[PDB]
RNA sequence: UUCAUCUAGACAGCCGGACGGUGGCCAUGGAAGUCGGAAUCCGCUAAGGAGUGUGUAACAACUCACCGGCCGAAUGAACUA
């Protein structure tokens, strides 16, 4: 997903994963801005393990 | 043959304007590999776009990036080594380096040469006739007389990488037909567009990329199972997640429904 | 890493190249990029389908 | 490889196949008859033949060759009578007939281009 | 002193490379790089001469030309006193 690939390399270069940081991001892709899905995946994303998550999986 | 030129300043004259016109110059090594293979390597180059001349006269890439502005002096240590050539080109770097670097034509060692890589002789019958086996036992080979034929004794180094190829240790190897190392244009160096690539780069890894491809993947992949952000591929995954830890529940316990 | 990632999401949007949107997306990021890394990213690129490399998860 | 001489249609000399070691490593006038069935039109000026021998077979490199194609194409069999100049014998090659030459030649040469091997070949008939 | 070669890198030495038009017409027992005797273009092109010497009856290799590097600053040939 666009949206979850920006999340990856935002925590790869070091920088935080907010909706600024995801915005300029996505707007350097080419893909429209959309309100309801950047906010989510900064919601779903609060709370968590970058990390931890990341590895295990079936 | 006569002294008439054997030009200077108009053969850097025609060069200046060869790396001008092509935006990608190599800076390439004939040394190892016979001319049937380099000839041959050259022809296909030369459809594509093709090489020029120099000694020295090829340094002087300074005065072709004093017309324009690019490079001087600037550079790491200017990389040029014996046996160089320029190859200009439009050709991109990466696949420049695939066509000359993966098709490379076999040949010889040579006496005095620094062995590339290890250097084995094979146990078994050499077929040669009674004679003088000693010379491969100053090597290092051993060899006795089994059957009235001269054989080897077993497989050993007798040079390994980095180390020089002795004059005697390289014909005796000629006689028994073994030679094996690849031959053709070495790498020593890119330029484009301001930009210097040295050799490690020009061997230009991909399967690792592949790993961290399906690695980066499955760290996307990952994220969106856990994460539920449902468009395409993890959706139906993000749904088994609430089950996974249900059904789950169940088995630690002991409560039966 | 930084040019897994950014290759990746824009694949997702459908398109990619080296200054058009490889430098563009890492620059929005708000970091510097080693040119090295990108052409040997494009270099091993080329010739390759992506989706299929995906179809087997590793 | 070892090298041999000769002249066209000729067979079973005893200087040039006895000393030189009759090809097919053994039994000459199997290469006697080899070289002799291809060698062509009368004999005129003495050609390479050159011997490779593997077992049980002969083979010879054989070139009169570009300038023989010459002669096919311009009905000519001379040489060059008066050198450089202008031929005794007006044998002037078309520029149509010459890069069909170039053609059928680029793979015996090396030549980038055929526009490269259309030189090479008139350089080659001009002297 | 006179003529040539040198920072575009000479020079002493050491190190190193060579595919293709194609083994070239005349004559002769026989020249085919190299007994005698022609023209001399070109590929591609770091570069790769229809060839410098060493050969066999004749053919049969290997080097050199031409070209590259390690070093760095002058250089050698002719005459004259």
């Amino acid at each position: 997903s666009a949206l979850s690939y920006a999340a990856l390399i935002l925590a790869d270069s070091e920088i935080e994963i907010s909706s600024e940081k995801l915005l300029t991001l996505t707007n350097a892709a080419n893909v429209p801005d959309e309100n309801i899905w950047a906010d989510i995946f900064a919601k779903a994303l609060d709370g968590q393990n970058l990390k931890d998550l990341l590895v295990n999986f079936s | 043959m006569g002294g008439i030129r054997e030009k200077k300043a108009e053969y850097f004259a025609k060069l200046r304007e060869y790396l001008e016109e092509y935006k990608s110059l190599f800076v390439v090594g004939v040394d190892n590999v016979s001319s049937q293979q380099m000839h041959e390597v050259r022809k296909e180059l030369r459809g594509r776009a093709v090489v020029l001349m120099g000694k020295n006269t090829m340094v002087r890439r300074a005065i072709r990036g004093f017309l324009s502005d690019l490079p001087d002096f600037e550079k790491l240590l200017p990389f040029v080594k014996g046996n160089v050539g320029f190859v200009f080109t439009n050709e991109p770097l990466t696949e420049i380096k695939n066509v000359i670097v993966s098709n490379r034509v076999a040949a010889p060692a040579r006496a005095g040469a620094v062995a590339p890589e290890d250097i084995w002789v094979r146990a078994v019958n050499t077929g040669m006739e009674p004679g003088k086996t000693s010379f491969f036992q100053a090597l290092g080979v051993p060899t006795k007389i089994a059957r009235g034929t001269i054989e080897i004794v077993s497989d050993v180094k007798v040079v390994d990488a980095g180390n020089k190829v002795g004059q005697s240790e390289a014909s005796l190897l000629n006689l028994l037909n073994i030679s094996p190392f690849t031959f053709g244009l070495t790498v020593v160096q890119v330029y484009d567009n301001g930009q210097v690539f040295p050799s490690s780069i020009l061997d230009i890894t991909d399967e690792e990329l592949v790993s961290h491809f399906v690695s980066a993947v499955s760290t996307i992949a990952s994220i969106s199972l856990a994460i539920g952000y449902p468009t395409l591929p993890s959706v139906g995954h993000t749904l088994i997640n609430n089950y996974k830890d249900l059904l789950a529940v169940a088995i630690a316990a002991s409560y039966h429904y | 890493m930084k040019y897994l990632a950014a290759y990746l999401l824009l694949n997702a949007a459908g398109n990619t190249p080296d200054a058009t949107k490889i430098k563009a997306i890492l620059e929005s990021v708000g970091i510097e990029i080693e040119d090295e890394k990108v052409s040997s990213v494009l270099s091993a690129l080329e010739g390759k389908s992506v989706d299929e490399l995906i179809t087997e998860g590793n | 490889y070892l090298y041999l001489r000769a002249v066209g249609g000729e067979v079973g000399a005893s200087a040039a196949l006895a000393p030189k070691i009759g090809p097919l490593g053994l039994s000459p006038k199997k290469v006697g008859e080899d070289i002799a069935k291809a060698t062509k039109e009368f004999k005129g000026i003495k050609v390479t033949v050159q011997l490779k021998i593997q077992n049980r077979q002969a083979a010879a490199s054989v070139v009169p060759s570009a300038s023989s194609l010459v002669i096919t194409a311009l009905k000519e069999p001379p040489r060059d009578r008066k050198k450089d100049k202008n031929v005794k014998h007006s044998g002037n090659i078309q520029l149509d007939e010459i890069i069909e030459i170039a053609r059928q030649m680029r793979d015996k040469s090396f030549g980038r281009t055929l526009a490269s091997v259309t030189k090479e070949i008139l350089g080659t008939a001009q002297s």
